[PDB]
């Protein structure tokens, strides 16, 4: 269990971290899901002035 | 790199990059579980591995989930932390995760 | 502490471990270090022989595709009067933008494509000219001026029948390397703009039909592809969340709704103790 | 350097940053039964990873009035993981084990626990002659209590109990026991149904004290058998 | 085989396997050990 | 042994007795500019010690509702003793700096801070198309504040911002952090008043807090300049 | 000399006295996964004798107008035994398997089974576009039958399924086949609860037949997993 | 046992035989062993030298044709809009079909065709793209969405006027072979798909016409041919005999009458002593 | 000759005549002899 005298704070935090270790291996590219575009980006057509 | 482990409503911004944990009243309480979800949106999506692996279609090879307690120096605990390889439905009592 | 990797490690086979002093699970994340916990410390193994490659991660290859940088509609008639210039910029498409921005610095060579297509408002086979018109050059006013005779300026003369045309143009910038950001002012006053390093400007795409105008109007759409090549990169940085804005900055607003929104990047489930795609037997 | 401690079997590890050194046994170290004192003559099965293994228990409250608790080995274990099947499926077992008993409170908290591992200990009944019967000492995963700890319930004494292999948790020392139990049995191999080579008891000698905010301490049991051999394979016994 | 005079007209160069992720991984004057404590 | 450590440059010098190791970004360290890498044919001036020492800005204080802090380099420095004077009186610039950001309270409180240096840390302003404004970057010694740390107030991240050089300040661990930076540009040196090389950032991930006596928490910031030169003498831009 | 046969595995043994050779599929045999095709990082578990060893499924018996029968592996044995228990209790799983159907009459009878194990056997539904349920296919111990062996409920043909590992019974001949499987994927190892490396088919190709007293004529099947190895391990998908 | 083949195998002459002991003419069909009978032992025969050649039955030869596996037609004018998306898949056209369902396990790069061809509801020379979306990406929902940017997918643009279209796509299986047939489920539930192993998911073909809609419509049509090529190939299988029915697993139904009914593979003669083709002198 | 960098691009590769039919037609373990009876 937790546990904690009187003037320590009764909830604590964790942060989780994640990574790959070296015997990791990606294959096959892709375009990534993680961004797109409806619209001209701001500027782009002034690029064209 | 960060996971965001409290993805929930009501917590904004970087509170959701951190789980809080609190002195418990019943005992081998299951505080948090963390999909392992990385095609799909989750705690490991937006995270160097999450992101670069989102850019191909395969993987292979460990990962490593490393944990820091921030909590003050006089306060003390024991967590277990447990991957199950699949096949059944996420455990949720410690004597089934403990295996 | 470099070496040269060609494969994924093996793994070792590991014993039963029960010493004193020795905490290999154990980390001070504070230090800035990652975790070096190995397999072989956190659990039994085995031996595995690893003949998985890694050659399709190498920078070359992750940046080494031809992306679209430009796409330029225009009406080709009798009068952009059948020709147009693009200040050129890698920002205005997010899928090339996304990748180059993973990085603090580039040096790269450029391969360019240039698709054209046209569509009647049967389809002529016209001639077009691309001119390079490098900084403090003079840019052409009209699909006829002088500008065009191209006497310095590269210029590549291509038909709408031919493959697409294509060129290199060599890492051109002042500096060592280009600057994906720049946190800096391009000027020695104060009103110049932030985040423009003056260094990387490479200059106008002067794009014109050669051809008079014919008796019916045409839309012509001319659309360039880049293509890093001999790429060295510097200081890899966190990946873009929030959907562009701009062109010019780095400014940000965040979709209405998770996810990738200002306030919740990942999308959300019910609770810490929810598993979202749980295998129901 | 004595005071941190990782243990890895199979696919599980504890470390513990609050140790204090640990127990081996009568100074000896779990192995597999060797051709010179085998008896039984069908090929074992050693299951290894599946078997040798750590297995935490549910954890016991620590409370101001404890008497203490107590787990038979390997009764507490036979219905657990692949351990357990093993145990059901066969007539007989044989293995070491390794215990981690861990608790943590304050720097305002006091209290000490004898952390003993008993063999053959047999319970006595108290204020009658009628023997304990099955279900006073099968207690399986939940363990069970004692009844007047002084006499360590059969008519001896706690006091002389460190004639045992043992540890103490003494809160302001440290949060954590390890002892390592070899075979212990004046046979190579048992049927576990029967018979419990090992008893693991956790006493408070001293009382948890405090004047800081109360707070529930538990007391958790991770036990790793060692070394696993089965013989005479059969039905399950589940 | 490049047949342009000038050298930066010639194909990929996907050969360069070389790797250092301690730059990015173990940025720390004192090299952590394996089980030792890092504090 | 990697818990304590004195840091001496010039005639300052610091020690801390609860260090978390120390970061030599991307394992280099600083060092003069080499003739074949040189550009500015001038002979430049090295001062040494007069620029090569630690410069302490305003302390900052950590509330429960902080969002983190930035400093920009050399911007902060820009006005700031020799290393100021040097600055501007010259149209070049290169350096290193040490970076040591300190922050104690008490073994009741609990709290971290992600302490990163971040190079050519590009800001983004909030929704609106138009780019940050001069005195939006341009905060000098009084550094600035994150408007929504949790994107790096630049549409990427903080939970990627590991890739980057850093530390943590986990109050139950240490009380400072400590990272070497050498020159990070794509040319060998630079003119210091309209470009910064790296921003410093300090970002609370985990909130200030804690049951005991409140009292004033502050966070303070100490760089050291390291290995300058300085080319292109004239007047000063005062 | 080829028509006796004595199979021992585990604490089991198996004879025939009218045998016809047997069969090694592909001219292979079991054997464990070696380190330079291994994928999964995790010591294996090698029960050895606990799973490795002979099991009986339920007999059926073989009528007039019997279709004929199969089952499919690892299903049929997944809740069989210690194999059964491992394969709950692991994600993942590898192993051969040692065939052996049984069936004998008398000198008055006649009759022909065809006895093969088809790998992948992919089955196909009648008249219909929908696909195979999942309890159409998953038969377990009990096995299924065939409802068009012509075809092999595949659309192809029993005409040539002696393409695939086989051996006959003709009742006039022998009374029994053996058929030595090794492992058959296209992974080292597998998730046993989804995906059948093998099915083990018995089709009366020349029907039952006697002027003789009628008798109910068996026909049995036993099995045991060769070289078993398990991975991945954690609570039971029981 | 293993050997180099390179032509048939040579006869030796044979004398007459009356040995006691030796029948080399009885087998044992029960053993699940071929007969080793020889024509040697079974007639007497005279001495052959055999120079007939056995590399058109190579297994690289049998498989390595192209072979059509998707064909798709769709209207290109002012509106399938302009484009389609295709799931790759090799279960579609019968014949390539067949042929790989020879065997149980397969192991080859494939070399992939695109041919193009239109028709005016002169004709127009359209340039196309072919975009391969890999599982997991994003595929287009319009002619012009972001998505053809392909700044990481790989893209082929070409003409109609153009030769077909053609790249290799490497053995992509996350395991060492194709499984061409699957007996299992490819998900934790059980309510997953039966006989589709997910391991041999490729992912969507992506075609769309580059030009803007002219002002009249045409109907234009995209075949494409897949040849395997560096096979390897594993467990030999009984060549389907029922017509298929759906792409999606080996359900049968048979031909209303014979041949290749459910009921009869081969057709009816009138009896087992009557020869069909009787040569009549 | 296979111009490309990737060995997978290259053309067929039809100069493998290794065979071993006896893995379908004699999958036997005891090798049955010419003229001897097989049973
Ligand atoms: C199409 C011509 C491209 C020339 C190279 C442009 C490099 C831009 C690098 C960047 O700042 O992201
Ligand atoms: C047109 C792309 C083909 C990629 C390879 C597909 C292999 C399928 C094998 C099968 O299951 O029959």
């Amino acid at each position: 269990n937790l546990i904690v005298p009187s003037e320590s704070s009764d909830t604590c935090s964790l942060i989780g971290f994640i990574a790959a270790k070296d015997d990791f291996s990606l294959r096959l590219m892709r375009d990534s899901p993680d961004i797109g575009q409806s619209n001209h980006l701001h500027g782009a057509e002034a690029a064209y002035q | 790199s960060m996971m965001e482990i409290n993805n929930t409503d009501g917590a904004n911004g970087m509170e959701r990059l951190r789980v809080d944990i609190s002195v418990q009243a019943d005992l081998d309480q299951l505080l948090f579980n963390i999909p392992l979800d990385i095609q799909l949106d989750g705690p490991l999506r937006n995270t160097l591995v999450g992101n670069i692996s989102r850019y191909y279609t395969h993987w292979s090879g460990s990962l490593e989930m490393t944990f820091m307690f921030c909590g003050s120096f006089m306060a003390t605990g024991k967590l277990i932390l447990c991957y199950t390889p699949p096949g059944g439905s996420c455990p949720t009592t410690r004597e089934t995760a403990m295996l | 502490v470099e070496s040269i990797i060609k494969t994924a490690t093996d793994t070792v086979k590991s014993e039963i471990n029960a010493e004193l002093g020795v905490v290999p699970s154990l980390n001070a994340v504070e230090t800035g270090a990652t975790s070096n916990t190995e397999p072989e410390e956190a659990i039994q193994t085995r031996t595995v022989i690893n003949q998985h490659g890694v050659s399709e991660t190498l920078v070359e290859n992750f940046l080494g595709r031809a992306a679209l940088v430009s796409k330029k509609s225009f009406e080709y008639k009798n009068h952009h009067k059948n020709f147009f210039k693009w200040t050129i910029n890698t920002k205005s498409f997010v899928q090339l933008r996304r990748k180059l921005e993973l990085f603090t610095y580039l040096r790269f060579d450029a391969e360019i494509t240039i698709l054209t297509t046209v569509a009647v408002n049967g389809l002529p086979d016209l001639t077009l000219q691309a001119m390079f018109v490098p900084t403090g050059a003079l840019t052409p006013k009209e699909q006829d001026s002088f500008h065009w005779q191209s006497g310095s300026n590269a210029s590549v003369f291509f038909k709408i029948s031919d493959p697409p045309a294509r060129m290199t143009i060599p890492f051109m910038c002042i500096n060592s390397a280009y600057s994906v950001f720049y946190d800096g002012f391009a000027g020695f006053e104060k009103n110049g703009l932030y985040g423009i390093n003056p260094a990387d400007t490479i200059g106008n795409l002067c794009v014109r039909i050669v051809n008079e105008h014919q008796p019916v109007g045409f839309t012509v759409t001319v659309r360039v592809y880049m293509k890093p090549k001999h790429i060295k990169a510097w200081a890899p940085r966190p990946p873009r969340t929030m959907p562009y804005m701009s062109i010019a900055n780095a400014n940000y607003k965040g979709r209405d709704t998770a996810p990738n929104t200002l306030n919740a990047i990942i999308g959300n489930r019910a609770s810490v103790t929810t598993m979202p795609h749980n295998i129901v037997t | 350097s004595d005071r941190v401690l990782q243990l890895k079997l199979g696919n599980s590890a504890i470390v513990t940053q609050e140790a204090a050194n640990y127990c081996c046994a009568y100074g000896e170290w779990p192995n597999y039964l060797p051709d010179h004192e085998a008896v039984a003559i069908d090929k074992p099965t050693q299951p290894e990873t599946s078997t040798d293994r750590f297995y935490t228990l549910r954890s016991v409250k620590w409370e101001s009035n404890s008497t203490g608790w107590w787990w038979k080995l390997p009764d507490a274990l036979n219905n657990i993981g692949m351990f357990g099947q093993n145990v059901q499926y066969h007539y007989l077992y044989r293995s070491g084990f390794l215990i981690h008993v861990q608790c943590n409170a304050t720097k305002f908290h006091q209290g000490a626990l004898l952390v003993v591992a008993i063999p053959e200990h047999q319970r006595g009944a108290h204020d009658t002659t009628t023997s304990p019967g099955f279900n006073d000492i099968m207690k399986g995963e939940r363990g069970g209590t004692f009844n007047h700890p002084y006499v360590l319930d059969d008519g001896t004494s706690i006091a002389c109990a460190t004639i045992f292999p043992h540890q103490w948790i003494n809160l302001r020392t440290n949060n954590s026991a390890t002892i390592v139990l070899p075979w212990m049995n004046v046979a190579p191999m048992d049927f576990p149904l029967r018979h419990n080579q090992w008893t693991l008891a956790v006493i408070p000698v001293v009382p948890l004290g405090t004047r800081t905010m109360s707070s529930v301490v538990p007391i958790t049991v991770s036990i790793a058998p060692m070394c696993c051999e089965f013989n005479g394979l059969r039905h399950a016994i589940t | 085989i490049n047949f342009y005079k000038d050298s930066y007209a010639a194909s990929a160069s996907k050969q360069d396997f070389s790797q250092d992720p301690s730059k990015f991984t173990e940025p720390v004057v004192e090299g952590l050990k394996a089980g030792a404590p890092v504090l």
